[PDB]
C-alpha cells in the first residue's frame, strides 16, 4: 500500500474528494534450500543414537 | 516330403517341454545344525571366555 496521507479540511456541504489507496509490489522467488545425508543399513541398525 | 514331423515341427505343432526343471549341484548345508549359532546385534564384536 500507498503511504498513509491525512484527510482533509472540508467545508460543509462540500464535495469529499478522492485520495485513494494507490498500490504496488514486491516479488518473491523461493529458492529450494536442500541437505541429504545417507546412512548404510548396517550404520542405522548399530547405532547407539 | 509328404508330411513329416521335422519339417512342421514349429509349424503344425511345438516341441515339448518338460514342466519339471532339473536342478543343479547341490552343496551339503550343515552349519545351522552343526555349530552354535549366536544372532549377533552388531558386525564386530567379542564373547568373553
Ligand atoms: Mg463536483
Ligand atoms: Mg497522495
Ligand atoms: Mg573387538
Amino acid at each position: 500500500a500507498s503511504d498513509e496521507e491525512f484527510a482533509r479540511p472540508t467545508g460543509q456541504g462540500a464535495e469529499i474528494r478522492d485520495d485513494g489507496e494507490t498500490y504496488t509490489t514486491v516479488a518473491w522467488n523461493a529458492t529450494k534450500l536442500t541437505e541429504g545425508s545417507r546412512v548404510t543399513d548396517e550404520m542405522r541398525d548399530q547405532a547407539m543414537v | 516330403f509328404a508330411a513329416s514331423d521335422p519339417e512342421y515341427v514349429d509349424t503344425l505343432f511345438r516341441e515339448q517341454l518338460l514342466e519339471v526343471v532339473m536342478e543343479g549341484r547341490e552343496l551339503r548345508k550343515v552349519a545351522r545344525e552343526a555349530s552354535n549359532v549366536i544372532n549377533a546385534n552388531t558386525r564386530v564384536g567379542d564373547v568373553p571366555i
